[PDB]
């Protein structure tokens, strides 16, 4: 049986991503939300029954990546050098999850918590967009799986590390953008930086797979592919309709859907399939943060 | 004017394809003794790739502008690889795109090559 | 859906876990080992040849473990705060695998790095070793899981843990509580210091479910456990006596790993099935080392 | 001599039984008015689990001696929850064991509370 050598490169990037994750490791005691109860009670009744319901919405997500998806899609990979910058990005995942009950402590009695996660739970539109992604992740429960498995649980762990999690990302960012709730907006910051460099590595592996494939089977990834991507799609366009009609946010969260789902697109090396449109202005001022300098390398 | 470019996942590559102009991949060993514009991809925390860092200490005198690819989820090091290139060796920057680029983007860029 | 509540506790360890494993985070650059170099030279060649195969055997056991221990065993479980330990237990195991080659890599040329690695691959007795422990893992590679399957999955684990990485612990201990390769001492301390933890984790686990197996079960998972420990044992006596004969250390060995087989026992809640002997005390100072006190909390 | 102790994941409690001492779980509101031995647990960088300090902060007058059980694996931390609590209180380390004990940490235990 191999063992992992580090002094051979199995391929041209995994060392590079290793190094990378660890740089950005971070936990969520570095960031004190205490000082946002300021800005939290200017926000009316409606503002923050959205906060509530997309952090939740997001817990959701960070759970199945961290227990389903990475460890499912890591343990079918021969390169073990890849293996092993997954099991961190999946350790990762579970900050990640953490980080927003850090934040609804300081926003929510405990009462208040638990019907947020009894609302996330038996929610159905969450429940049919997390289990469109996981059905290609527990297709992979078995000890064969074949390249055509292997590569669509890819295409869907990257359509949720740059796609999926946007509608939710949207809206601390907005805030944090007009000077509201900075402190969580710091954390989501953090988390995005992480996301934004799992999608990539997920792709680049995904690439590397398509490859392989026989020129049938990539027809029928692609074909594939492209109904996943609209079946989310008419998915978060029913979601933003329900989180965001209430504050008037709709149209500008469906435009940052379509733009991230064309980065989605091009980590697989596809090309976009959205209208190119600019980023909102305010959520691209909540994406400035000092907090995302910080190198675990440095200090 | 020649553009010499790097790239690691293929998006600065895509995005030299959309140009239409005349165009080569840096590598360690490489000489331009041309005036060139250089696009490069960033690196974390805003950085530049190594190997653009050691093509550039040998070619510097022909370096007239520099474009950067990027990830806007970067805040304030978007596209930063420019803003320490443009400041070492006094060239402005062309522009910064995300990724692969959007046609505004490539019209963008290529208006402000004629204007350099 | 369930997604993953830390504000109301789904058990009453997973938070402490969670927090100290965080505390002990580190990496290999934290540690220069190039200064071994010094004492690397004055071992003869049967020590330096013992000294990169017990480390190449601990490469292989930590690449199984993060790479199929914790991933098969959290995927099933349904305690959300516990799958999410696992999930950077798993990480640190790849942290570890990884340290192994930093410490390669100053005492050895590439070459040699790739003959031991090409050892380990193809040593009957390591694959038959590993082979027995994945074995209950694999087991995990479908939808459904009995608590019979997965209670046995947990026992591998904390025999892995707790146990058959100890025949190869027991050098750099021994050379460092001599004062010889140090630096590297250092590292594998660190890595003790977290497979400690892990073991008492996976325990604890084991013991939740053990409660909710049936009594026909019990005696089940009791008597193959008995047999496994034993199973494990003939083998590792097999493992010490071809690694350390040349170094007439044989004995000293065996007695360390029943010693640990005692520990990796009471981790599951069950009682010592050798007899108790002092810990060799060269290996005892091996195990002072002053960087086993930083806490990733405090600087 | 009472022993009160503390456990979690049961290893001090299984060492207790061992004893055939009178022996009683600490708890928040626990009040003991006679001399005593504590035997604590270890644990991470070698301290003291809390309800055991707090539960010494009003019974201290009584404390005679404490042992501690910890994992060797520590170092220098092996069951330092002793250390800390024999100088703050300035009272003899009965002994330090590993998990739930040998028996030889039976008897030098019982030997040791003797001597006290
Ligand atoms: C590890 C890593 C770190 C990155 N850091 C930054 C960054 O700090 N700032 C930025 O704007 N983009 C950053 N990016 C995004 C890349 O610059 C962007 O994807 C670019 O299009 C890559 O170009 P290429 O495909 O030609 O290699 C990073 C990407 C990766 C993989
Ligand atoms: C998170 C954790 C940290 C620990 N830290 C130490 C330590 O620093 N020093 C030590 O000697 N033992 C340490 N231990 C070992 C415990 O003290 C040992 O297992 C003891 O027997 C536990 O007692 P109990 O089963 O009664 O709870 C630690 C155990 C855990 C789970
Ligand atoms: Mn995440
Ligand atoms: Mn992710
Ligand atoms: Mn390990
Ligand atoms: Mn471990």
């Amino acid at each position: 049986m191999r063992a992992v050598n580090w002094n051979k490169k199995e391929d041209d990037f995994s060392l590079m991503f290793w190094k990378q994750n660890i740089a950005q490791f971070w936990t969520e005691e570095e960031i004190a939300v205490s000082s946002d109860k300021n800005t939290w009670v200017q926000l009316s009744k409606e503002e923050q029954i959205a906060y509530k319901r997309v952090l939740g919405g997001l817990t959701l997500l960070d759970t199945k990546q961290g227990g389903e998806g990475m460890p499912l899609v890591l343990v079918h990979l021969e390169n073990l050098q890849a293996k092993s910058v997954l099991a961190f990005m999946g350790a990762m995942e579970e900050v990640h999850a953490k980080s927003y009950s850090h934040i609804f402590t300081t926003l929510a009695t405990e009462e208040e918590i638990d019907d947020i996660f009894d609302w996330v739970d038996n929610h159905p539109l969450l429940e049919k967009k997390a289990g469109i992604i996981t059905s290609y992740y527990r297709r992979l429960l078995k000890p064969e799986v074949t390249k055509k498995e292997l590569y669509m649980a890819m295409v869907a762990s990257v359509f949720l590390e740059s796609y999926l999690f946007y509608s939710g990302f949207f809206y601390p960012l907005y805030l944090a953008g007009q000077g509201k709730l900075t402190a969580s907006g710091e954390i989501i910051n953090l988390i995005i930086r992480d996301e934004s460099i799992h999608g990539v590595f997920v792709g680049i592996l995904a690439q590397q797979i398509f490859a392989e494939l026989s020129a049938e089977e990539q027809q029928e990834v692609q074909k594939e592919t492209q109904e996943l991507l609209m079946e989310l799609y008419e998915i978060e366009m029913a979601y933003t309709e329900e989180i965001y009609t209430s504050i008037g946010l709709v149209e500008d969260v469906n435009r940052f859907v379509r733009y991230n789902a064309n980065k989605g697109l091009m980590n697989l090396g596809l090309e976009p399939k959205f209208e190119e449109e600019e980023i909102n202005p305010i959520v691209l001022n909540g994406l400035r943060t000092d907090t995302k300098n910080h190198d675990f390398f440095s200090v | 004017m020649l553009v010499a470019y790097d790239s690691m996942t293929g998006n600065v590559k895509r995005f030299i394809h959309k140009l239409n102009m005349p165009a080569v991949q840096i590598d360690e060993d490489l000489v331009i003794d041309e005036d060139f514009i250089l696009i490069t991809y960033t690196t974390g925390f805003g950085n530049v790739p190594e190997r653009v860092l050691d093509f550039l200490e040998r070619n510097n005198e022909k370096l007239k502008g520099v474009s950067a690819s990027g990830n806007r989820n970067w805040g304030d090091m978007f596209g930063a690889s420019a803003d320490k290139i443009s400041t070492k060796y006094e060239v402005p920057i062309v522009s910064k795109f995300e990724l692969s680029g959007t046609n505004n983007d490539v019209e963008y860029f290529k208006e402000r090559v004629r204007e350099i």
